[PDB]
């Protein structure tokens, strides 16, 4: 089923996408969230076959101090160009193993395993650019009126929640729906 | 608790570095068992390009009975230059691959030179493609050429281990040639000394900040880079101002005062007889007599391309950038090699640098070059001069 107000919600104050010309798919998540983690393999198999006219971006939640740490870690990994290597093992480390990677110091330690020196991790973690990302994350979340995670936002006007393959089924419906005007 | 050694392959294109890399892992796995593989699935989400040096590297791991190796290989010469100057892992040893069919080639020389410059401590030679040579006298000639080239850059050519092999035949599972890979691994075990652990080196702490404390006293903070500092030990405060000596009277962690601080810890160090005005960010604390301040040094430098988010235009001999050592920026002037008038984005060169004030440094220290905090270059101190 694909019914507005039931299987997905229409955003009251829709936003304009970051990159004009593509259908934006934006995932809000936290590394500490088990429901995000359950969603992830579904997202991963959906990513394998991204259409050429859609742009997928992750926007880690940062509405509070706890989730912000995950959020800074993520934007840092992207800033340093290693997110593609670190994202799933970081997620695995926290969710499958019991690793306490919930702050700047343990994240830095984790990232030494991927060549990243702690000084460079640290300067990046608290840089203006990462802080700007955090602000943008919070801006969207307040406008889209998200109260938590996971959430996938399509073209800045539809919200999809859930943690299973129903999510990516509804995404494809919405993506195809956008393709008409 | 197998000791960890970082190694990598160097040498001229097509001489067999990638094949050797694959052969070493294959043979060692079938002989001693494969290295422990960690979780490392790769994110299928598309990754936008970010600012910074782009380095193409392949990494593998393999074990001998007594050691664990982390091994880096690169596709092209440009990648080797960047990785050696500013790559994620400093090699404890390099395997120089030389094809018996070509002998030493230009990038053979260049990689050895770079090696000397960036401080690669040890080089082992794999004389590759010997499956193509039936001519022991030729093999001996190529070995002599290699030894003489090494010695030209102060590697001990006469003492260097040189293995005659075929990476391809070994990779294909020819037992005779597989034995040469084991011989090579034997030399990695015996010729590269177990690298010194950080905790065992003389104490060093890069000063990040300076605070007043106990009314009149002073505490400096940073990460202990190496060694151990204990209360009652003297330290030298090195770089920027005249070298000073003080006594550690406490190691501050969180909201308590400890008797020692070890490599890796973030600590404050209480110093006797030191006024706040007398000490600043970018100085180092060190075991007395183990590091000296210098203003002038020879270095090897890579200048970022525009695509890597570096400079858009070349600079000339009068260029005057920020040199970033450990925790601070220091302005300096440069001298280029004679014949060289400008330096293009994407270039690497030898650069003689004169800082406006001294910095604590030894050969091998890495540094960044920056404009307004933005990295435009990366370098390594090749030789300290004054
Ligand atoms: N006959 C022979 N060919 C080899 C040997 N090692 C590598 N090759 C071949 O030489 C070419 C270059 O090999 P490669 O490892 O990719 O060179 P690289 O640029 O140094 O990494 C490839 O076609 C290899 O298959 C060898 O021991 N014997
Ligand atoms: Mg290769």
């Amino acid at each position: 089923s694909n019914a507005a107000g039931k299987d997905y919600t229409v955003i009251a104050n829709p936003g304009k996408v970051e990159v004009p010309g593509k259908i934006e798919v934006r995932e809000f998540f936290w590394y500490g969230c088990p429901h995000c983690f359950k969603l992830e393999p579904h997202m991963q198999t959906w990513l394998k076959q991204i259409p050429s006219d859609v742009r997928f971006v992750r926007t880690p939640a940062a509405m509070n101090k706890v989730w912000e740490q995950g959020a800074r870690t993520y934007y840092t990994s992207e800033a340093l160009g290693v997110r593609k290597r670190t994202h799933l093992p970081l997620f695995h480390a926290i969710q499958v193993n019991g690793q306490q990677i919930f702050d700047q110091a343990s994240a830095a330690k984790f990232f030494t395993r991927y060549g990243v020196p702690e000084q460079k991790f640290n300067s990046t973690y608290n840089s203006f650019a990462v802080t700007a990302k955090v602000a943008e994350s919070n801006k969207l979340a307040q406008q889209y009126q998200l109260t938590g995670v996971p959430a996938v936002v399509v073209n800045g006007k539809y919200v999809v929640q859930g943690e299973d393959g129903k999510v990516t089924q509804v995404l494809n419906y919405l993506i195809e729906k956008e393709r008409k005007a | 608790t197998k000791p960890h050694v970082n190694v990598g392959t160097i040498g001229h294109v097509d001489h067999g570095k990638t094949t050797l890399t694959a052969a070493i892992t294959t043979v060692l796995a079938k002989t001693y068992g494969g290295a422990a593989r960690a979780f490392d699935q790769i994110d299928n989400a598309p990754e936008e390009k970010a600012r910074g040096i782009t380095i193409n590297t392949s990494h593998v791991e393999y074990d001998t009975p007594t050691r664990h190796y982390a091994h880096v290989d690169c596709p092209g010469h440009a990648d080797y230059v960047k990785n050696m100057i500013t790559g994620a892992a400093q090699m404890d040893g390099a395997i120089l691959v030389v094809a018996a069919t070509d002998g030493p080639m230009p990038q053979t020389r260049e990689h050895i030179l770079l090696g000397r410059q960036v401080g690669v401590p040890y080089i082992i030679v794999f004389l590759n493609k010997c499956d193509m040579v039936d001519d022991e006298e030729l093999l001996e000639l190529v070995e002599m050429e290699v030894r003489e080239l090494l010695s030209q850059y102060d590697f001990p050519g006469d003492d260097t281990p040189i293995v005659r092999g075929s990476a391809l035949k070994a990779l294909e599972g020819d037992a005779e040639w597989e034995a040469k890979i084991l011989e090579l691994a034997g030399f990695l075990d015996s010729y590269i000394p177990e690298p010194e652990r950080a905790i065992d080196k003389p104490f060093l702490l890069p000063i990040e900040d300076v605070f007043s404390i106990s009314g009149r006293g002073t505490v400096v903070t940073g990460r202990v880079e190496r060694g151990i500092i204990k209360v009652g030990e003297e330290v030298e405060i090195v770089g920027i101002k005249e070298t000073q000596k003080s006594t550690c009277t406490g190691v501050e962690m969180f909201r308590k005062l400890l008797d020692e601080g070890r490599a890796g810890e973030n600590v404050g160090v209480l110093l006797r007889g030191i006024k706040r005005e007398e000490i600043e960010r970018g100085q180092v604390l060190a075991k007395p007599g183990t590091i000296k301040p210098h203003t002038k040094f020879e270095s090897e430098v890579y200048i970022l391309s525009k695509d890597e988010g570096g400079r858009h235009t070349p600079f000339f001999k009068g260029y005057r950038p920020q040199f970033y050592f450990r925790t601070t920026d220091v302005t300096g002037t440069i001298e280029l090699p004679e014949g060289v008038e400008m330096v293009m984005p994407g270039d690497n060169i030898k650069m003689v640098v004169t800082l406006i004030h001294p910095i604590a440094m030894d050969d091998g220290l890495r540094f960044a070059i920056r404009e307004g905090g933005r990295t435009v270059g990366a370098g390594v101190v090749a030789k300290v001069l004054g």
